[PDB]
């Protein structure tokens, strides 16, 4: 997956360490990154390596009803984990859709 | 799907006959290995598999 | 004061008149569950350190799941 | 047939610290086929922090038209690094930038620069964020360390490599570092621990940066003759399939090993003789090859009466292939320094056994050992109180 | 400290190219004078004829 680790990189890792080269180039930083492809091939392997090779908080988000407690008492929607992600930036909030 | 939503969209072929290799030699590197394993062969016996 | 670990749990082990009087050969036909069982459960309790040196992580925990009977 | 691609990266060459060695002896000072290979491995890396070390200490015509151009070389190679490393440190990604002193790091220790290797090593180990690579840092410090036999550095590496391998279960790092450190516990005249080690990876080598299979089988039978037991020796060696494979293409190492085991005496001091020749010559055995000769005829008396209540000198000297007068020397000066069990009867020319109990042998060690830590609790109070 | 400038400190003189620079269980066997066990060998096959 060296071709996706680069791809990936510009991506998540550029924004966070250098922010001043989209600056320059004058494009908005990326924010939502589409891992897509057969189970078992990497998408969660890479998405946690980048975040743990940026210092990046990774927040996986199932859904669990079990984690609920963690996010918050409200649980009304799916946003208030936001707070727990601004406390930790940079933060990696990943989603694996099972399907 | 929209454009602008999504700024970048990442492919995750299942693994060719070399990239197999790769994984095949990252994750026999947890255990006790004879010398001498072939595991391009190996990789070769695993057609359109997956990590 | 710090009581003994083995103290203090409302579950008990099983003793030598609460084991089951099933056998292996009480079961028919199950030889691929029984091994797998037995390579997850059984066998790590006794050959540990075979597990170590060959490299394989023992699985911590079984889940045994299938239609009921 | 893809067994060399295997190994760990070459840096720092082995070869050249065996090579280096050989100029050092007096014998090979001289030899224009082992200079050759020196200079040529020199002059392909343009190892020229190497050669100001090699002509000084060996005494040797510094080439200046050879030198500027390899210096010349390492400043413009250096400085094709840094500003990768600068590229890197501004644009690029961590990944990308602890790539570009790795290669720093790399090309430090290739062209000989060991205090540059180490702290760029050390600069690389503390942002590389990947465990195995890591430890790949570790191997190279430890490679480093063996080229110049460095025991603290080699120590030192020895635990952190036992440490990272102990995080994450690298099975196959394991078995590296088990060649790496059989090779020490060679090196420091450990071969009970350094047969362990090496019997462990007979099966297992892919450490071919250290030495080639052939060579490793060889030390792996050597360091077994002298540290494991008769029954040890058979189980593992005598019958080890992997060894018995080897031996086909080593007839010496297999006349050396089997000798012994079948108690062909006369044929086994021929053998070491030979194997005395060949750990000279080499830099792992040479400060031990008075020593493992010296055991090894040891074993070889001790074998022989072992079985046997009382041998005739005549014998003794017959089985062995040498004289009456030989083995009396021989025997008198090991029965002396008490590592054989019996005793000499000149008048007759006979040999009788003994049978100390492992109590008197132990109780020694143990005045022996044990004054050995004494000392250094004497002494450590005597630095604690000033 | 009080350094002992007293006793005359014969010069070193030594090799300081790591001479030794090892740590065994160094025993005086090793050192004893005399030629390698091969010369030994091959002194010792000629005396018999061989
Ligand atoms: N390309 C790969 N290289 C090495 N290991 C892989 C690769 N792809 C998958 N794996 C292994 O598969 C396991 C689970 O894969 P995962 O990333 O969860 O699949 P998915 O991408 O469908 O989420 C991981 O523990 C990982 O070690
Ligand atoms: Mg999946």
């Amino acid at each position: 997956l060296d071709k996706q680790i680069k791809e990936i990189k510009e991506v998540i890792e550029l924004p966070v360490k250098h922010p001043e080269l989209f600056e320059a180039l004058g494009i908005a930083q990326p924010k939502g990154v589409l891992l897509y492809g057969p189970p078992g091939t990497g998408k969660t392997l890479l998405a946690r390596a980048v975040a743990h090779h940026t210092d990046c908080t990774f927040i996986r988000v199932s859904g669990s009803e079990l984690v609920q407690k963690f996010i918050g008492e409200g649980a009304r929607m799916v946003r208030e984990l936001f707070v727990m992600a601004r406390e930790h930036a940079p933060s990696i909030i990943f989603m694996d859709e099972i399907d | 799907l929209r454009p602008g939503r999504i700024d970048r969209k990442i492919e995750f072929p299942p693994p060719n006959e070399e990239a197999r290799l790769d994984i095949l030699k990252i994750h026999s590197r947890k255990m006790n290995l004879t010398r001498g394993i072939n595991l391009r062969k190996i990789a070769e016996l695993m057609p359109g598999a997956s990590g | 004061d710090v009581l003994p670990p083995e103290a203090d749990s409302s579950i008990m082990m099983l003793t030598s008149d609460q084991k089951p009087d099933v056998m292996y050969a009480d079961i028919g036909g199950m030889d691929i569950q029984k091994q797998e069982v037995r390579e997850a459960v059984e066998l790590p309790l006794t050959h540990f350190e075979l597990y170590k040196q060959i490299g394989i992580d023992p699985p911590r925990g079984v889940l045994m799941y299938g239609p009921p009977g | 047939e893809n067994l060399e691609e295997e190994g760990l990266p070459k840096n720092p060459d082995l070869r050249i610290a065996q090579l280096r060695f050989l100029l050092s002896l007096p014998e090979h000072r001289g030899d224009a086929a082992v200079r050759d290979e020196l200079m040529a491995a020199v002059r392909d890396n343009n190892m020229a922090p190497y050669y100001e070390a090699l002509c000084k200490s060996l005494d040797w015509q510094i080439d200046v038209d050879l030198l500027n151009k390899m210096k010349k070389a390492n400043e413009d190679e250096l400085k094709r690094l840094d500003e990768e490393l600068e590229d890197a440190e501004k644009n690029l990604g961590e990944s990308e930038i602890r790539d570009a002193m790795m290669a720093k790091a790399e090309y430090l220790c290739r062209i000989g620069d060991k205090e540059g290797a180490l702290t760029a090593f050390r600069k690389t180990y503390d942002k590389t964020v990947a465990l195995g690579h890591r430890l790949d840092i570790v191997f190279y410090l430890l490679r480093i360390g063996l080229f110049y036999m460095d025991n603290d550095l080699i120590t030192r590496n020895t635990e952190k490599a036992k440490s990272l391998i102990e995080e994450g279960g690298d099975w196959d790092r394991r078995n590296r570092l088990k060649v790496y450190q059989g090779l020490y516990c060679v090196a420091i005249r450990d071969f009970k621990q350094a047969a362990e080690l090496f019997l462990d990876t007979v099966s297992t080598f892919t450490s071919y940066e250290l030495m080639d299979y052939k060579t490793f089988v060889t030390y792996t039978v050597y360091v077994s003759m002298i540290a494991l037991e008769r029954p040890d020796l058979r189980e593992k060696v005598i019958k080890g399939a992997e060894i018995l494979e080897v031996l086909h293409s080593l007839p010496a190492v297999r006349q050396y090993l089997f000798s012994l085991y079948e108690c062909r005496y006369s044929v086994f001091f021929q053998s070491l003789a030979v194997v005395e020749q060949e750990m000279k010559k080499d830099w792992l055995f040479a400060p031990h090859y008075r020593y493992y000769v010296r055991e090894m005829r040891i074993h070889a008396y001790s074998q022989l009466l072992e079985s046997y209540r009382s041998l005739t000198l005549g014998y003794m000297a017959e089985a062995f292939g040498v004289g009456v007068e030989f083995i009396d020397q021989e025997l008198s000066r090991f029965i002396a320094a008490g590592r054989l069990h019996c005793k000499i009867d000149k008048v007759n020319e006979i040999v009788e056994t003994n049978r100390p109990d492992s109590k008197n042998w132990q109780y020694q060690e143990t005045i022996k050992k044990g004054d050995l830590l004494l000392n250094r609790v004497q002494k450590l109070s005597r630095v604690i109180n000033m | 400290d009080d350094e002992f400038e007293e006793f005359p400190a014969e010069d070193w003189a030594g090799l300081d190219e790591d001479e030794d620079a090892h740590v065994w269980e160094d025993n005086w066997d090793d050192d004893n004078v005399e030629d390698d066990f091969s010369n030994q060998l091959r002194a010792e096959l000629e005396k018999h004829g061989y």
